[PDB]
This record gives structure tokens, C-alpha cells and sequence, in this order.
């Protein structure tokens, strides 16, 4: 359930969690500045909840993906936020890529190295 | 001298055989630290438990660089997972000797800020990768998180991000495989080798696939443009096939039985597809056979009816022809 | 909404706008909760007690006042969205789909989904 619903948090409807579909151009742009705030000040947060919820159900494959899924353009999220919000989205990569080599399996993709 | 070196070294390791057969770690270790030797205390000190005896020696030999050895034995006795949580105070040794396992010098420059190294490797990664399509879109986002983390220039980044998008563009050709034709043919997704665009055309042109839409068509005009197996292969007889294909697939030259030359071929595919082109902007007589090639093709002798077809098709793509140009 | 608004120094506290009170959670967060109450009340004033509740919950969530979002998130029932949907689809014509109703909407589906 856990699962499927962080899931779809991510992958919500237009891209990325909270996109309007309408810009305020014709009323107030404050509802729109303050949800892209909102949104680049709460998806860091997700990730880490989902990157601490794989952590605990062993899923370092679903860990690596992590970081494919936030590079894509869906989710509108370009490095623009908090540096210390990307410093401990790499934090948590390493440890996922370190607990995934202390099973000799190498973080390079899915499986093995090639 | 040097063979003298040679054959007392060898002496040496000869004789130091029977501590090693019987144990005492520490007391062997106490005793070759008297001499200049490193590979022996790296391998004494990781075939053991006991890492205070390896951080003294850090600590007494770092003047004469005790980290490649430690990290030449990590690597070779598949302590990765050692290797990767040594603490943060050798990034330049560890970049240094990971220079030719990127695997791992990828992750390295990521956890030591090198965002550059990091994307440099993580693109030669996925240009160099020729399986694995699961594998080379992974790599292809961790290159692309590398390159929207990286200290380079706006436009240099925009570039990239740019061509990334255009990578996974390429790349959603085969992501749009109907899932009853993948079943079909036993594979399944994030399972299957890079697909090169000639093997997605032949899937598109085969009676397998579950589609016959236009979307094919223009998946695989956009392959052609695409870079992977079309480069010495000429793009015209690809061309011809797919123009041919497209006319086998009309709903008209054997659906519809009809006696009304204009309506008939309007509800075909080729009429659509020549429609999508010239919304495009794809010229339709250079990146498309001419007019007497599709009337000096053999196939229209087995695929047509009557001759308002091949008279209303020559008319249309002339008309098209002529407004396009 | 304007006079409790103005009563009140004045709840600020965005990287787009200027700060002004930020210390935690008062009484003025209260008071902004309380005064929903007329607006879930009145029968014709449901989706501007949305609306409302969305821009204060937004400003918390921005503030770092998660509770009180929490508790006007789940005070107000998880049908106005539905009620939207029937009084638009009900009179046979849209306004070329309001932005900020949208918006109103799309706020509230993926808080839902948050919670």
C-alpha cells in the first residue's frame, strides 16, 4: 500500500507532484509561486522517505532508480532547490550504493558491472 | 646489484614461511615492519580483524603513500564495500587509481563532489554500453542528475540536458512496445538488449505488432534520422520499404471495395501519414520516393483493384509534391 | 477573511515575498482556523472556504506549520472537490475551466495524497 502510494505520489498527473495545469497569468501569481515552493521544498523530502523506506525493505535496485527518476524533466527538478537538500540526496545514494556492494553486487545499473 | 636485490627479496619471501604457517599476526607484523615493505602489511592487516594494527601503519607510513596498495587489495579481494566506506580523506588517491574502473570512479566523484569527472564518466558509460537497455536508460539519468548537479556553464548544461532528452526520446521508440507483442515474443521490459532502429523498423513492418496507427510510421522516420544502425545502410531503400508498407497497410487497396475515387483513398493511412509530413515540414520529395518510382514499383500490379487508386494516389502525392515544395 | 487578515500582524514567512512573523504556531494561527467556521457553515460559500483553506495551508506548509494545515486539511470533508465537479457539470457550461479553481483543486488532491 506504502508502496503504491509513494508511487503515485511521484508520478502524479501532469509530471512532477503539485504542476498546475493553468498559469495564474490572469489572477494571483502567488498561488502559483508559493505551490512551486511547496513543491521544490517538499519532493527532497519524499525522496528521502522513500530512499529510508527502500533502505529498510531492501530495495537498492528501486534506490538507483531514485536518482533517474528526479534527472527526468517530468518532475521539474533541475538542481534548483536546496544544496543542502542535494548533499543529503547524495548522502543517501552512497549508502544505498554501499549497502548494495556489501552484497558483491556492483551499483553500476541494475546488476552487475558490465 | 639488482639481481642481488632480486634473488635476496626472493630469499626473504622464501624464508618467511613457517610464522605464516603457524599464525601470530601481530608478532609477524611486528617483525616485517622493520623493513621497507607495504603489500605484506596491507594483506596481514586485511586478512585479519584487527584494524588498529592497519591505522598505525597509516599512521607510521603515510609519508610513503599507504593508501594505492590498500586500495589495489580492496579492489582485488572484492572488499568494494570496504572500498567505497573508507573514510573522506583520500578522494585524490581513490580518483587516481579508480581512473580505470569507472563502475566505481562514478560513484567516487558523486560522493567527493567531482560533478564533472562524475558526468564525464557516466556519458562515456552510456556511450560505450551496447546492452541493456534498462542499464543504459539508468545510466543515461544518473548522467543527466550528474550533469544538473555540475559547476559547468548554463548553456553547457542546457546542451546537455538537451541531448539527454533527446537520448531518452530514441530510446521511448522502443519503450512503446505493446505489452501483448513483447508477451508474445517472450522478453519483457527493463530485460532487453539496446534495440537498434533497423530491428524496431523491421518490428513495426512485421504482422506481429499489435499497432497500425500512424505512430509507428513516424517512430520510424524519426529512426532514421536517429544515429545506431542506419549509418551504412542507405536510407532510401529503408524508405522505399516503409512507403510500401504503408500502402500494404491501406484500408482501401484490400479493406474497401468501393467506386468512389476520393473518399476511398482519404480514409487510408497513406493519405494520413502524407498529411502528418506536411504538417511536419518533412519534404516529401527528397526524404520520400518520387511519383514514377511508386508507379514503376512491382507492388502495385499485386496490390491494386482498379485504376482510380493508383490514378487518385499519383494525383494526391503529386498535390502534395507541389504544395510542399 | 480581510478584517481577520488585518486584524493581525500578519502571517509571512516565504522565500518569494518579504517575512514577517515567524516563531512557531500562536494564536493568530487559530484565529485563521476558527474563522473558516462561518465559510464551512454557509451552504453557498463552499469553494471559497476552500480556496481560503488552500492559500492558508500553503503559507503554513511554506512557514514550516504543518499542524495547523494537518487539522484544516481534516476538518473541512473530502467532497468538495466532487461537489465542484457536479455544480460545474450540472449547468450544461463552463467558464473555460477557472484557473484558480483548478489550481484550488489540484492543491487539495495532492495534499490528500501527501496525508
Amino acid at each position: 500500500d506504502v508502496k503504491e502510494k509513494i508511487y503515485n505520489v511521484l508520478l502524479f498527473v501532469d509530471g512532477g507532484w503539485m504542476v498546475d495545469v493553468r498559469e495564474d497569468t490572469e489572477e494571483d501569481p502567488e498561488r502559483s509561486h508559493q505551490m512551486v515552493l511547496l513543491r521544490r521544498l517538499c519532493l527532497p523530502m519524499m525522496c528521502f522517505l522513500l530512499h529510508t523506506v527502500l533502505h529498510n525493505t531492501k530495495q537498492y535496485k528501486d534506490c538507483l532508480r531514485l536518482a533517474d527518476i528526479v534527472s527526468s524533466e517530468n518532475q521539474k527538478l533541475y538542481t534548483v532547490f536546496s544544496k543542502t537538500e542535494m548533499r543529503n540526496l547524495l548522502q543517501k545514494l552512497r549508502e544505498s550504493s554501499l549497502m548494495l556492494l556489501d552484497l558483491q553486487l556492483d551499483p553500476l545499473g541494475y546488476e552487475i558491472q558490465s | 646489484y639488482n639481481i642481488l636485490e632480486m634473488e635476496y627479496a626472493q630469499k626473504r619471501s622464501e624464508l618467511l614461511s613457517p610464522l605464516l604457517i603457524l599464525g601470530q599476526y601481530a608478532w609477524a607484523s611486528n617483525l616485517a615492519e622493520k623493513y621497507c615493505d607495504f603489500d605484506i602489511l596491507v594483506q596481514i592487516c586485511e586478512m585479519t580483524d584487527n584494524q588498529s594494527r592497519l591505522q598505525r601503519y597509516m599512521t607510521l607510513f603515510a609519508e610513503q603513500n599507504f593508501s594505492d596498495f590498500l586500495f589495489r587489495w580492496y579492489l582485488e579481494k572484492g572488499k568494494r564495500g570496504k572500498l567505497l566506506s573508507q573514510p573522506a580523506s583520500q578522494h585524490g588517491q581513490l580518483a587516481a587509481f579508480l581512473q580505470a574502473h569507472d563502475h566505481l570512479s562514478w560513484l567516487h566523484e558523486l560522493n567527493s563532489q567531482e560533478f564533472e569527472k562524475a558526468h564525464r564518466t557516466l556519458q562515456t558509460l552510456a556511450n560505450m554500453e551496447t546492452r541493456y537497455f534498462c542499464k543504459k536508460k539508468t545510466l543515461l539519468g544518473l548522467s543527466k542528475l550528474a550533469a544538473l548537479a555540475s559547476d559547468f556553464q548554463e548553456d553547457v548544461l542546457q546542451e546537455k540536458v538537451e541531448e539527454i532528452a533527446e537520448q531518452e526520446h530514441f530510446l521511448l521508440h522502443q519503450e512503446t512496445l505493446p505489452k501483448k507483442l513483447l508477451e508474445e515474443k517472450q522478453l519483457d521490459l527493463n530485460a532487453m538488449p539496446v534495440l537498434a532502429p533497423f530491428q524496431l523498423i523491421q518490428l513495426y513492418v512485421c504482422e506481429e505488432n499489435k499497432r497500425a496507427n500512424e505512430n509507428d510510421f513516424m517512430k520510424a522516420l524519426d529512426l532514421l534520422e536517429y544515429i545506431g544502425d542506419d549509418s551504412e545502410v542507405d536510407v532510401e531503400e529503408l524508405k522505399l520499404e516503409i512507403l510500401c508498407k504503408a500502402i500494404k497497410r491501406d484500408e482501401w487497396s484490400a479493406t474497401d471495395g468501393k467506386d468512389d475515387p476520393i473518399e476511398a483513398t482519404k480514409d487510408s493511412i497513406f493519405v494520413k501519414v502524407l498529411q502528418n509530413l506536411l504538417n511536419k515540414g518533412i519534404e516529401l520529395k527528397g526524404y520520400l520516393p518520387k511519383a514514377e518510382t511508386l508507379l514503376q514499383s512491382e507492388e502495385l500490379n499485386s496490390l491494386k483493384t482498379n485504376s482510380y487508386f493508383e490514378f487518385s494516389l499519383k494525383a494526391n502525392y503529386e498535390c502534395y509534391m507541389k504544395m510542399q515544395s | 477573511v480581510e478584517n481577520t487578515r488585518k486584524k493581525d500582524a500578519g502571517e509571512f514567512a516565504h522565500h518569494d515575498f518579504a517575512p514577517a512573523l515567524d516563531s512557531g504556531t500562536s494564536e493568530e494561527d487559530r484565529a485563521k482556523i476558527d474563522v473558516i467556521d462561518w465559510l464551512v457553515f454557509d451552504p453557498a460559500q463552499r469553494a471559497e472556504a476552500l480556496k481560503q483553506s488552500n492559500a492558508i495551508m500553503r503559507k503554513f506548509l511554506a512557514s514550516k506549520k504543518h499542524e495547523a494545515a494537518k487539522e484544516v486539511f481534516a476538518k473541512i470533508p473530502q467532497d468538495s472537490i466532487a461537489e465542484i465537479y457536479s455544480q460545474w457539470e450540472e449547468q450544461a457550461m463552463d467558464s473555460a475551466l477557472p484557473a484558480e479553481d483548478d489550481n484550488a483543486i489540484r492543491e487539495h488532491l495532492c495534499i490528500r495524497a501527501y496525508l
